[PDB]
RNA sequence: GAGUGGCGAUGAUCUGUACCCCGGCGGGGUGGGUGUCGAUGGAAGUCUGACCGGC
RNA sequence: CCACAGAUCCCACCCGGGUUGAUGAACGA
């Protein structure tokens, strides 16, 4: 075993028993999982093992991502934390200075943020609809990264929305653009096109588009910056 | 013309430029602020609002909300609202600092504080006991064998044969804490907690003729301080398990019909949460704890664990080794229906799930 | 007899270090922001031994201990805004068993140094004067 | 003429074939790893010696 | 250019160390 910093901030590689890589996030509840994931020990440090294949994020790290606009820090706005996976992965990486205000709205899977959120002071869950913004406006502040991982068909639309309330001028977006869940019918690869251009016909700048498979099929990211 | 904002903060003015034209601060208390945020989904302005709209005395204002314009307007203002403002922005822009300025909180670090219990109760609004309980109950499991261990090896100085002749440690505790000195032990005494006819002779012969040292009142009641711990314990265990029963019951009634409340508790306990148990596949439930044994199995290709805190379920620790992997497979089967009835609402079906369970038990006892 | 008493002093010391572990994260279900703010396991204990509820605290039933005036003020204060659960006497007392054992387990220890003191000064003099009774012994 | 008792997701199979043994099965032993602890058990098993400084 | 200083260095005594340890030597009530 050996853990290792990587190119961005607070988040490491694994050499293993076997020589396997995996990334991981450093614990900021030790001795505590949030789904099933392995806790390691180096030099008395504990990290968190980030399978890729539930977390976006790890997925497009695993991809090439560039830079991550998410470190120390970082004020996030979360829009669908679900049960909390991709979202605890982020209050590791942010730590007790940032914070993440996660927004969801279905209520059988808040039950399981909840649960998160309470052993975790980084993040503020949210029961509500991301689709008015109004309705927790007056919880939340600005912030610098639009994390955007909803199934909706006007996902692009409501991370818009949300952005011209909530994110920072020169701040970035990470929308993540699920292609079945928009149109089963069309083809993935033309959904990706026409939805970045919705984002630059706003002003967003395109900085990167990554396609996640092996991790996630019909998905793709895309990082931008609001202007 | 006043452009107005609504927080968990409080109520400020602001004019056209994004300055502060007048604020009332929001009193610091979960319950008001929670109900204040509910009643402002339905177009209801803050108590706040309404005293800031008195002070100031603005004839144009416009609000964050749609909702809100026709309730101003008839506690008599002229009103509008603006969606994502210049000056909405400007406010949230420097909201980790006009917290403070606005004085609702002192620092930083106890807006968050705040803040996050809030979001917690706002969202609980729209089982830990239970996990914090038979955790203890563990601690004090093992503190009791950990102090019975070395009472025993220490009071066996002075009394080495007592050791063996009682297995029960609550029982040994008794002895040494009521007595100390082996000549003082008496018929009398030892009848006046239960010890039959038969055994009082087998102590009191063994104290006689002990080959033990003797020792001072001071070393004594060194060691009698320890039994008088481990008495504690039992009592403060035997306490913590109806406690444990209660909540168990309450919380996850069909899970406790199947296992029990302290093992039932227990793997809330690893899964985290009773909604965490809820979402598990059997063959999880079947195997947490042990999970040194499982992943040295998923690793290598090997023998995996047939059963985690399973185990200690009577029927599979007190069987055969060849019956205890389906009696754990059976278990954990019907735990994962029990802990989703008890999950996903209330009815109690501990009964049948019970008497299926006893079915396929059987079955398996007739090979 | 002086191994005997160390090495119980020994389990003593591990015990009051796991159910105060145990106590603070317990406690917390009810006042989460006393944790912090009390650094000391035994002093912690106490509070939640002989208060309760976080709405029990009061002035000078902690002048008592030795909390000075502005301590007093932050934890009440704290308590006032506490973002805490709110809970029954049953869950109370559950916890106050533990804040009470450990109380309980301060004192043996204490009894268990003096005694141990004595001993390990009459076996070993020259060793105690050296790296005091219990690392002697 | 009245009430009961009736495959089935609300759930069968696959592998811990352990070895082979005596009478598919009873029993047997040898096995695996795993829960306990132990023993006393087994571990270059228990540093170094020329000059150290102050002047 | 010498003179004289400087401080260092030893250098050896001198003292103390020191025959009741010089040395260096990687932690875990």
């Amino acid at each position: 075993i050996t853990v290792k910093q990587t190119n961005m901030e607070n988040i490491y590689e694994c050499e293993f028993n076997d020589g396997s890589f995996r990334l991981c996030t450093r614990n900021l509840v030790p001795n505590f999982n949030v789904y099933g994931e392995r806790l390691i020990k180096y030099e008395g440090v504990e990290y968190r093992e980030w399978n890729a294949f539930r977390s976006k994020l790890a997925g497009a790290i695993l991809k090439g991502l560039k830079t991550n606009p998410i470190r120390k820090g970082t004020k996030v706005l979360y829009l669908g934390a679900a049960s909390g996976t991709t979202i605890s992965h982020v209050s590791d990486i942010i730590e007790l200075n940032g914070k993440a205000y996660g927004v969801e709205f279905s209520p059988r899977v808040v039950r399981e943020l909840l649960l998160v959120a309470q052993r975790r002071p980084n993040i503020f869950p949210l029961l509500a609809d991301a689709r008015f913004p109004q309705s927790y406006k007056s919880v939340v502040e600005n912030v610098d990264v639009l994390y955007v991982d909803i199934a909706q068909p006007d996902q692009t639309d409501i991370a818009i929305y949300n952005a011209k309330f909530f994110l920072k001028v020169n701040g970035d977006m990470l929308l993540v653009i699920k292609a079945r869940s928009i149109d089963v019918t069309k083809d993935p690869k033309e959904i990706y096109k026409t939805e970045v251009e919705k984002l630059e016909n706003s002003n967003f700048e395109t900085i990167q588009i990554i396609n996640l498979d092996p991790y996630d099929k019909d998905h793709a990211i895309v990082l931008s910056k609001y202007k | 013309k006043i452009y107005l904002i609504e927080h968990v903060i409080g109520a400020v003015a602001y004019d056209e430029n994004g300055n502060i034209v007048d604020y009332i601060t929001n009193p610091r208390d979960l319950g008001k602020i929670t109900e204040e945020l509910l009643n402002n989904e339905k177009g209801i302005p803050f108590s706040a609002t309404v005293e800031l709209l008195k002070k100031v005395n603005p004839q144009e204002v416009v609000v964050e909300n749609e909702a809100e314009v026709p309730k101003l307007q008839a506690l008599g203002y002229r009103v509008s609202y603006e969606p994502y403002s210049k000056v909405s922005r400007i406010f949230r822009e420097s909201l980790p600092k006009v917290a403070i300025d606005i004085k609702f909180a002192s620092n930083e670090e106890d807006y968050y504080n705040f803040l996050h219990e809030l979001s917690l109760e706002y969202t609980r609004r729209k089982d830990l006991l239970a996990i914090q309980a038979v955790r203890a109950m563990d601690d004090i499991d093992k503190t009791i064998n950990l102090f019975s261990e070395r009472l025993r090896e220490w009071y066996s100085i002075h009394f080495p044969e007592l050791d063996k002749l009682i297995e029960d440690h609550e029982e040994y505790a008794t002895i040494v804490s009521r007595f100390g000195d082996r000549g003082f032990l008496t018929i009398d005494s030892l009848k006046e907690l239960g010890f039959n006819e038969q055994r009082i002779n087998r102590i009191l012969d063994a104290a006689k003729k002990s080959i033990g040292a003797d020792i001072s009142e001071d070393d004594l009641s060194a060691m009698r301080m320890i039994a008088n711990t481990i008495l504690d314990l039992y009592n403060i265990r035997r306490n913590l398990n109806n406690y444990l029963e209660g909540v168990m019951k309450e919380v996850a009634p069909n899970v406790t019909a199947l296992v029990g409340p302290a093992l039932g508790a227990r793997l809330l306990s690893i899964a985290g949460s009773l909604d965490e148990l809820a979402k598990m596949p059997a063959s999880t439930i079947q195997v947490l704890g042990a999970e040194k044994a499982l992943f040295r199995a998923l690793r290598s290709g090997g023998r995996p664990p047939k059963h985690g805190i399973i185990f200690q379920y009577p029927a599979i620790h007190t069987s055969p080794r060849w019956q205890r992997g389906k009696i754990a497979r059976a278990l954990a089967a019907k735990l994962a229906i029990a802990a989703r009835v008890d999950a996903f609402s209330g009815r109690f079906i501990g009964d049948q799930l019970n008497e299926q369970l006893k079915k396929r038990i059987d079955e398996i006892k007739e090979k």
